[PDB]
């Protein structure tokens, strides 16, 4: 049939239950399944003490820390440090074993349950692979994968060498299908569209071939947004049939190539890399371990065809374990397809964009830029009113774009405060933020208390503001302003809304700043000298420098104004610097400022001539004193569980024993 | 004290790490050593 060698099945293989049962339970080779169980265990472990913070626990999760932690539900404690090596021994432990296969049901279960406990005690560390990791770790739990190449086989005669069922793969290629596919529609904004979302990556260094043929305006539309863009709408779609496949796994490992060196996204480059061969035929690693040599073929498992297993459906009726296998493929990849547009019922996790981080597939849709964040607390008892720090007690900087983590910063640092004499706070956040080059705005409503501020989960956000997309045609005059500028003159864009005003203090170091009205009408208030002047439409208005003053926006509309500005005392550096670069070159704590520079630039400059054979020695060295740290500070910790807590003089003993650098 | 900030370095619009926290060397040395 046309249909049958094209899509891999009949039209009437979908005509019953029982029929499609058998289909998703067709005996099918387990070589693919398992060398992927392989690449997946074994970039999960390399990637425990990278990337989840074995190397790194005893800042992170320490005790007797005051901290403010954002997890996903609010009942997430997490243990004590003592206790938290555990859990990450048992996920190493559950991924060494999903590594080998040794003991595979277990290790799956123990590496699933302390991943997404891990997972979700921080929101602030979700994206997108640090979800895709739990979610082939969750597939892979009920996938036969250690039916080859593991050491069950070595143990169970009925594990080594047996047929998978088909779901195993259909299931792995869904997925993989939906995180390309649905990351080429969430790339199908205006924002990716038009070429605002990484915009500055066409200036990279593996983008010069492009630049060869197009200008690096044409490189970033075409190539990196477009050809982002058709590659992700397509690259599931060529993977998958046979007359397109080896185009497309040039097109996906080159995609996958790229983004390993351009961005720190872990080991999702590799797992992207080692999940695409799942779309080839089942018995691909048998035809590599035929075309060895024959003394090679002995450490390889077995070329022999597979024997029958008890989990396919021969051509006889299927039992229940093939009844869950073939329901587990329809409601898991249609429960994937739900979940990156499942933004309508989560509309309290709902801002600027849709949804909290992490599952929707958006990658590098959106970027940000804070340019002011001002935390205004209010003591219950005195009513002095107070400012904190702008990050105090959080160990990310993720809360100030989301909603569900600025209530879970009010409220924690609704409790921690009265340590530090403050009793019932009213915490008022005003923070500017502006999405792919837009004007910096405020996101939330800087009058309400953020304490007692109603947030709920399946309610939208009241004090949310409304991202301006009315003024999202002005970016392209925004270019024409910051381009309009010397290499002395920083300009900031900022629209505010109908009733706030920004409250600003110039330093004394920014002399000659002047701020320009774009659109609609603000009345710029000096606080000292206590007067007031409304500006037109272009009017221009010079600020004072070293002291306050307060732009109060009075139009019907969202005005738009700028602050042209420049930092003298920078200037006065610079120009001085200049003096004595050229007086030294003829023959107090300026000289100290002078002297750090240049030790600076030959240290810029010995970095860029460095040999390629030591900037790998010196990976190694990075990358081993990861691996010894987070292996020795776990025994440190195992040993205060079995053997109790030592002394602290002994303490001391290991810890900057497990801090040495190993070869440096 | 380092929880806080003024109203001129809080005011100012145009103005790995995970170990520069408030109480962290005094809580390091507690659960840890002289280190
Ligand atoms: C002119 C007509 C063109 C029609 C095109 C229509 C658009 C097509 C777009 C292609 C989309 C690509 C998606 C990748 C998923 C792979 C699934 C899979 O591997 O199929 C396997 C079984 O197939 C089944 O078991 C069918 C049961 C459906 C389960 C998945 C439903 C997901 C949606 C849930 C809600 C419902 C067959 O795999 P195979 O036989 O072992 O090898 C592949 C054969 N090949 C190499 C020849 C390809
Ligand atoms: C002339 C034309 C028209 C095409 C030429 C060839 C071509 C093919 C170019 C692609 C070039 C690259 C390199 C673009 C990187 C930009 C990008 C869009 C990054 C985001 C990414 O972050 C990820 C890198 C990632 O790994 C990923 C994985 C799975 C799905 C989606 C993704 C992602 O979207
Ligand atoms: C300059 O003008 C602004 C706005 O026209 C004044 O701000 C108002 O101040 C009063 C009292 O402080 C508030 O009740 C109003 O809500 C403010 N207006 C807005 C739009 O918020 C400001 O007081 C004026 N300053 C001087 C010195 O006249
Ligand atoms: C809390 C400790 C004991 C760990 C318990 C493990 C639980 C909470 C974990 C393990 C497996 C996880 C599931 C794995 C896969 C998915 C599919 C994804 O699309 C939504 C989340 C969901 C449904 C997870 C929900 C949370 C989950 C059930
Ligand atoms: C302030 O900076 C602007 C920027 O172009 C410049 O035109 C103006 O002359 C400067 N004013 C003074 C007093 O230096
Ligand atoms: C201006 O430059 C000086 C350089 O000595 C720097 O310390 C200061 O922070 C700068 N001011 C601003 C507002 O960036």
């Amino acid at each position: 049939s046309r249909i049958g060698k094209l899509l891999g099945f009949e039209w009437t293989d979908l005509s019953s239950w029982r029929r499609l049962v058998t289909l998703l339970n067709r005996p099918t080779d387990p070589a693919s399944l398992a060398v992927f169980r392989f690449l997946f265990g074994f970039l999960m472990v390399l990637d425990i003490p990278q990337e989840r913070g074995l190397s790194s626990l005893d800042r992170k999760y320490l005790d007797g820390l005051d901290v403010c932690r954002f997890p996903l539900l609010d009942a997430l404690r997490p243990l004590p440090l003592d206790w938290m090596y555990l859990v990450y021994t048992i996920m190493f432990l559950g991924a060494l074993g999903m590594m080998l296969g040794l003991c595979y049901r277990i290790s799956c279960v123990l590496f699933l349950l302390p991943y997404w406990y891990v997972f979700l005690l921080d929101k602030t560390s979700w994206n997108n692979h640090s979800y895709l990791y739990g979610l082939l770790a969750f597939q892979l739990t009920f996938m036969d994968a250690n039916h080859y190449w593991s050491v069950d086989g070595l143990l169970n005669a009925h594990r080594r060498n047996a047929h998978v069922p088909l779901w195993n793969y259909a299931v792995l290629r869904g997925q993989i299908f939906i995180v390309y596919f649905i990351a080429g529609v969430k790339k199908l904004d205006a924002d990716w569209v038009e070429g605002y979302s990484m915009e500055y990556l066409s200036r990279h260094w593996l983008f010069s071939p492009f630049k060869l043929l197009l200008s690096e305006e044409l490189t970033s539309l075409l190539v990196v947004h477009w050809g982002g863009l058709l590659l992700d709408l397509s690259a599931g779609f060529l993977l998958f049939f046979d007359v397109s496949r080896s185009i497309g796994l040039f097109f996906v490992s080159y995609f996958h190539c790229m983004n390993s060196q351009l961005f720190s996204i872990g080991m999702f480059s590799y797992v992207m890399l080692a999940s695409s061969p799942l779309f080839c035929s089942p018995e691909w690693p048998r035809k590599l371990v035929s075309y060895c040599p024959r003394r090679l073929q002995q450490l390889l498992p077995l070329k022999a065809a597979p024997q029958p297993s008890v989990s396919c459906v021969y051509k006889q009726k299927p039992g229940l374990r093939h009844q869950l296998g073939a329901a587990f493929t329809l409601l898991y990849l249609l429960e994937q397809l739900f979940l990156p547009y499942s933004h309508f019922l989560t509309q309290g996790y709902n801002n600027w964009t849709n949804g909290l981080y992490g599952y929707s597939w958006d990658m590098m849709v959106h970027s940000r830029s804070h340019q002011h964040v001002k935390i205004t607390y209010r003591d219950g008892r005195t009513g002095e009113l107070g400012y904190l720090n702008p990050g105090v007690f959080t160990q990310s900087r993720r809360w100030k774009d989301h909603a569900d983590m600025l209530k879970q910063y009010a409220t924690c640092l609704s409790r921690l405060l009265p340590k530090y004499n403050v009793t019932e706070p009213q915490i008022y956040f005003d923070i500017w933020v502006s999405i792919n080059d837009r004007f910096q705005q405020r996101i939330f409503d800087p009058r309400v208390d953020i304490v007692q501020a109603a947030w709920s989960p399946f309610q939208r956000t009241s004090w949310v503001q409304p991202l301006l997309m009315d003024l999202s045609p002005w970016r392209a005059k925004l270019q024409e302003i910051k381009s309009s500028l010397d290499n002395h003159t920083e300009v900031v864009f900022i629209a505010d809304f109908p009733g706030l005003h920004l409250e600003n203090f110039v330093s004394e170091d920014l002399g000659n700043t002047s701020i320009q009205l774009l659109q609609g009408e603000v009345t710029v208030e000096l606080v000292a000298e206590q007067k007031n002047q409304t500006l037109r439409e272009g009017e221009k208005m010079q600020l004072p420098a070293g002291e306050y003053h307060k732009v109060y926006t009075t139009s019907p509309s969202p005005s738009c104004y700028m602050y042209v500005y420049v930092n003298t005392t920078e200037l006065a550096l610079e120009q001085d610097l200049a003096y004595l670069q050229e007086l030294k070159e003829k023959v107090t704590p300026l000289v100290q400022t002078f002297l750090r520079r240049q030790q600076r630039l030959q240290e810029i400059e010995r970095r860029r001539n460095t040999p390629f054979h030591e900037r790998f020695f010196r990976f190694l060295l990075r990358k081993l004193y990861v691996f010894r740290r987070s292996f020795l500070m776990t025994c440190i910790s195992l040993r205060n569980l079995i053997l109790g807590r030592p002394s602290l003089e002994q303490l001391a003993q290991e810890v900057t024993y497990a801090n040495l650098r190993p070869f440096e | 004290g380092a929880a806080f900030v003024s109203k001129q370095e809080g005011s100012e619009v145009v103005k790995d790490e995970l170990a520069d926290h408030i109480g962290f060397q005094e809580a390091y040395r507690r659960f840890y050593g002289p280190v």
